């Protein structure tokens, strides 16, 4: 799932999925 | 950043990992 | 969507629909 | 934190915006 366009709800979902019980950080304006 | 590297271009686990905590 | 229990992919959600272009931080370890 | 705020009990905007950048 990682190797594509990911974009909104799809990139937040990506992150959520790979870091796990860590989180994550999701900076668009960055 | 982000959006940049993942939603423009083809994102990868190596750049994704880069925003986890 | 916010008024409820919220875990997960179900709390990424909403922090993403809430925060907007702004982004936002999840971090269930702290 | 947020799990126990908003998973362990009921979520509120006010306690999601806390966690906006």
């Amino acid at each position: 799932f990682v190797n594509q366009h990911l974009c909104g709800s799809h990139l937040v979902e990506a992150l959520y999925l790979v870091c796990g019980e860590r989180g994550f950080f999701y900076t668009p304006k960055t | 950043g982000i959006v940049e590297q993942c939603c423009t271009s083809i994102c990868s686990l190596y750049q994704l990992e880069n925003y986890c905590n």
